[PDB]
């Protein structure tokens, strides 16, 4: 049996056909899913320029569906004309997301202020100097221009990014095991669900719980020299003792009790389901499947940081050979060339191959999560005696 | 002082080794893709997953390189003679992990896509190999990550 | 939310429902 | 900023109203939508707050010498 | 064949038990060779005629182990062909065992060789 | 000092690499293209992808070592390792770029050609098999920019 | 001075190696899983632990480069020769242990895929075959971890 | 000083590199004009098409060789390594740059050989194909130009 | 001195040369005793002989690595360049002694497998002839033994 | 029986081995750059005299 679809649910029942099936009983994020994909995507990557053109195109092949619907689509343009409300929900998210990211256009622009970002003080002082800049002000819409899309302030915003990007991570895990506890509930275990999913949900969850409260706690305190690698010094001891750069005055004795709550519960996400089955009367794969679904969430985060930085670049470059051919053209027909140029190649790159790559990776990284959340395949799509011509 | 040399060869290899890597990886999955054409001309979205993979390994090569370049700053903590090194052990590093993954990841892109044309129903377990082989090239990011990490404690 | 369902039709008849139920249909 | 997630949290509330007026008719249509309405809330917030962490207290400023 | 086979093995262990005893006397054939006094040219001629030595001996013992391995399959596969050719075979492997025992009285010989200080 | 042995020979060797890449990658593309031309003429119109393929990596490698080049100013630039070490590496990662890209621009011609006359809608999928290789190779050459930018901190 | 360099390059050449070897035996198991789905999809499902068995290698491998390199401390000791010695070491035995296991993991796995598709029963023996060749990798990296244990070197 | 050796070097290394591959564009061209001949002596008249080609890049590629050889004059300007580490570079660059388009376009050659014979638009699209190939001739010689450029501008 | 830097390369190259042996020989035995299998299964379960032997190899070169590693205490002993450089190459010998033995063991079983697919006889020969190769490989690994008792004066 | 007088030529370049070992003591003589170079030499030419016999 498969849940009624409407014209927006229809791209994400064909993405959950595409994660096999699941039982009828058995939880179905799809819905979920219609927005976690584009809240990824647009976590992963969005160019606030094109991106909306690409909405607007799509708009505009949905406002002519009519017409679509007459005139058969060829190849990719079928798949299209299917999920034209995904790919806009996805846009729309985009476009947020390129507004935090404050590149309208592919491009830095001042909010609010004239400029939204400046160096307070150090007038005469340059921008490599001790006192350097200070954001007296700060863009309250996105990331203030300065500490972000300056020349180097790229490297500390990069690993923000990858911290957050942890985070964000570690919340996809915290609703999978949240769906899987959901599924158990309609599942109607009377024990069983306790003594499966709870030890195999939490154990990882706090896991990486604790490295994003230590983020937390980072970003509260501000440690600067370490940057976002104050996290990756403090885990870098798993043994006892030192501890010292820990915000949390207790951090490592309860980090320590953290642990050995974590290698105690490692048996209790396997053991407890197979005694309650022989004492009534798989967990091979469940082994290890821990620390290899927190290794792909990470995995996962460091792709969408990785995608990110690279569309920052492409638009960066794309900036430069558009100023490159401005300032060096004296006569209108030069900066015309090389203005079109750079728009066609611009378009090609983000358009088309950056936005290909980021909707394949963020789909990549949605199969794996809702293979880690629930409805494990294991099911077929209702059959009716429809006619196919007629419908 | 001769270091920044090292540093600047170990980040232009992380990158050239993962490029290759992901090029081998690419042209075996296309190779095998264009022969599972015409038999099986809906297995289009199946083939396009070894492409994917492909260029999630060069965009995770990009990043080591981006990081490795970013490390190299001679205008605070003089980089002494620690620093061109570590840079390139964490190119070398990356780039060798890039091309095992693209490698890995080619010769399993082909055997899907010679799988695509008979069964599909395989499609979950083909994409469960490239993710499991995607995750070397995950956990050599994250090796390389952790070795740039050690660059700036050495400057003392 | 679907169950199976198990009926004895007519053929004539069975014939006229067959016929409504080939554009969508239930079973 | 406070003021932010308040902002947040009363948008979520007009949301939620605007979905309530619309498909009040069809209760687990209703909840889909809340359950979509949820979940950008989440996204949007999370995303602000993620910016704003960042904004809490800056590591170091930027160099752009010509 | 299996016996004959044994027989070669019995040579390959032969061979072996040369190898340890090699092994044990430049264990004993070691020089004084201070830590302190390990530059004089005497210690690099007695390095020099030690690792002569063991040249000599590994590589002729290793060539005469893999004549003896070849004559011994030729010889096992002619044994399975004709049941009477075994003394035959025998031979083989007996003047391979030779082999390694004449290698071995060469390592015997080249023991007292040290002139290190 | 020793800068111009390590800056001469990075801007030969990336072009040199690049052109060997492409070249090679060119050949394959277009023995695959006569093929496809034997079997149909349409096929062979449609086959001209992958020389574009190849002669976009060609253009990337001239213009990684055009940069390069240009970035030598020993007049204007004090004698240091820094600065020629930064070119070298550039070189040499647009050279090893440009070659893997060639090589698997070869292969993927020969499919491409391949599929062509097996059915055009192969041909149309596997043009986005080559545009992910020319992203690739454009990622290579964008990393290859960062490296030529490194050399400003010498002077 | 420098030697601590050298023992940070031979550690990242541990994880090079450790990787290398995993993606050989990952590419073997999944051609043979490749066969086995093509023969019957149930098959497919039971074969996957070579694969797995493959990735903890590699993160066995990838737990001993991040080991050696918290093993890396300037304010541990001053410049010293021993600690890029021993870490090298260590590394690279680590590394060619692992690469090795892991090429004949691969080829037993690739032969295992095929032979169990014929027939169940054997794949007990294979899964013990595989348990034992991932335990000899596993006591390469056990020694390979003493080797980075000696640490004190110097006083 | 040693600067003489380098530039004299490179001049050589590229007539060298360029003979070889004109070489083996023409051995290619040659044995597809044959078949072709063998096959249909009017047609082959056409064929010598991409042997000319590969003629001209060859021609071209020691042209840039003589060009960058006759700019080493020792009485001209005093001894400096930059001199003659970029000739050499030029000279590198420029031969295998020749080289690999020879190499190329003698078998894109015959391969468009063995079609025209087939069919007669093959023949068009062999001479794209080939016109395609140009550009690693055409890089190379830009890069030629750019390094002599760069010879120049030594002080 | 540098004694040390020999020594650990020393023992290290002797581990990575045993374990390389040891996995040549093992996997060659595994894929001979797949192959021979197929045909009988009941056969297949009495072919651990090539599990027990790639074992023992990896055993007694992880035993080897131990020995060598404690033999490096530098509180104990000052230790010196000669030193260090004998137990290095006595620890390497006996590594490359340990895989050429493996190597060759697992080779015999490759097709002992087939051998013992064919009779039980074949298969009680190929488990003498596997016995006298892992008598080989003892013998190995006591002579590295003594080396590494040598390297203490 | 060819095989026996193969392996008896091999004993006796192991007696010709043991020769060279009684006589390999070196305070007797003393052998420069020529001397040493020269023993090596034709030491090197009678054994691949030596083995093109034996193939």
């Amino acid at each position: 049996t498969y849940f009624r679809t409407n014209k927006f649910t229809s791209a994400f029942q064909e993405i959950v056909d595409a994660y096999g099936v699941a039982k009828y009983r058995e939880a179905n994020p799809g819905v979920f899913t219609i927005v976690t994909f584009p809240f990824l995507f647009a976590v992963m990557f969005g160019d606030w320029g094109h991106g909306i053109c690409l909405l607007l195109g799509t708009l505009v092949l949905i406002v002519r569906e009519k017409k679509l619907a007459s005139q058969k689509l060829d190849d990719i343009t079928d798949m299209t004309f299917g999920g034209r409300y995904v790919i806009l929900m996805m846009a729309l998210f985009s476009i947020y997301t390129g507004l935090i990211y404050n590149e309208f256009f592919s491009v830095p622009f001042e909010i609010f202020s004239h400029s939204a970002y400046a160096c307070r003080d150090l007038s005469c002082s340059e921008a490599t100097t001790v006192g350097l800049i200070k954001v007296r002000d700060t863009y309250p819409f996105g990331v203030d221009p300065v500490w972000h899309g300056s020349r180097s302030e790229l490297p500390f915003l990069n690993s923000l990014k990858m911290k957050m990007s942890i985070l964000l991570g570690v919340a996809q895990m915290n609703l999978g095991i949240i769906l899987s506890y959901f599924n158990a509930t309609f599942f109607r275990i009377g024990v069983n669900i306790w003594c499966q999913f709870i030890p195999q949900i939490i154990f990882l969850n706090s896991l990486f719980g604790y490295l994003s409260l230590l983020i937390i706690l980072k970003w509260i305190t501000g440690s600067q020299a370490d940057l976002y690698h104050v996290m990756i010094y403090m885990f870098l001891s798993p043994t006892d003792e030192l501890g010292d750069n820990q915000l949390f005055p207790g951090q490592k004795t309860a980090q320590l009790v953290l642990l050995l709550l974590a290698f105690v519960s490692v048996p209790w996400m396997l053991l407890p389901k197979p005694f309650i089955l022989k004492m009534q009367h798989h967990q091979m794969i469940h082994t290890i499947e821990f620390v290899l679904g927190a290794v792909s969430n990470t995995a996962s985060y460091l792709r969408l940081w990785a995608l990110s930085l690279a569309h920052s670049e492409l638009s960066s470059v794309f900036y430069e050979k558009v100023l490159l051919l401005a300032w060096g053209y004296n006569n209108i027909l030069i900066l015309i060339v090389g203005i079109i140029v750079f728009i066609f190649a611009t378009v090609g790159v983000l358009l088309v191959m950056e936005t290909l790559s980021a909707f394949l990776h963020a789909l990549r990284l949605h199969w794996v999560e809702f293979q880690n959340k629930f409805y494990e395949g294991d099911g077929y799509k209702f059959s009716p005696f429809s006619f196919a011509l007629l419908d | 002082e001769t270091a920044p040399f090292f540093g600047f060869l170990g980040a232009a290899a992380a990158l050239v080794f993962s490029c290759m890597g992901a090029a081998y990886g690419t042209a075996k999955s296309g190779v095998g893709v264009a022969s599972m054409g015409v038999m099986r001309p809906e297995l289009v979205m199946k083939s396009i997953v070894p492409v994917v993979m492909a260029g999630v390994l060069g965009i995770y090569g990009l990043i080591i390189a981006v990081i490795i370049s970013t490390g190299i700053n001679p205008k605070a903590k003089s980089y002494y003679l620690f620093d061109g090194y570590a840079h390139l052990s964490s190119g070398l590093a990356c780039g060798l992990a890039g091309l095992s993954a693209g490698m890995a990841i080619g010769i399993v892109g082909d055997a899907g896509v010679r799988a695509n044309a008979q069964q599909p129903k395989l499609f979950v377990g083909m994409i469960l190999i490239l993710i499991f082989a995607e995750a070397l090239a995950l956990y050599g990011l994250i090796v390389g990550i952790i070795l740039s990490s050690r660059a700036g404690q050495s400057r003392a | 939310p679907m169950q199976l369902v198990q009926i004895i039709i007519p053929i004539e008849s069975a014939h006229l429902t067959v016929s409504y139920l080939g554009e969508l249909g239930l079973l | 900023f406070l003021v932010t997630t308040l902002v947040f949290l009363v948008i979520g509330i007009i949301a939620s109203l605007c979905t309530r007026i619309c498909c009040n008719r069809g209760p687990s249509t209703n909840l889909l939508h809340l359950t979509l309405v949820i979940t950008a809330t989440v996204s949007c917030w999370m995303m602000w707050a993620i910016v704003y962490l960042a904004q809490m207290k800056p590591l170091i400023v930027p160099i752009l010498s010509e | 064949i299996t016996s004959k086979n044994l027989i070669s093995v019995i040579f390959c262990e032969a061979v072996a038990i040369y190898g340890v005893i090699v092994a044990i006397i430049l264990q004993t054939k070691l020089e004084s060779v201070p830590a302190s006094q390990i530059y004089a040219p005497e210690s690099l001629r007695a390095g020099y005629a030690i690792f002569a030595s063991g040249i000599i001996v590994g590589f002729a013992n290793l060539v005469c182990g893999l004549c003896v391995g070849i004559i011994g399959s030729s010889c096992a596969l002619s044994d399975a062909q004709n049941s009477s050719l075994f003394v035959k075979i025998l031979v083989i492997e007996i003047f391979g065992s030779a082999l390694g025992l004449f290698g071995v009285i060469v390592g015997i010989i080249m023991s007292a060789q040290a002139s290190w200080p």
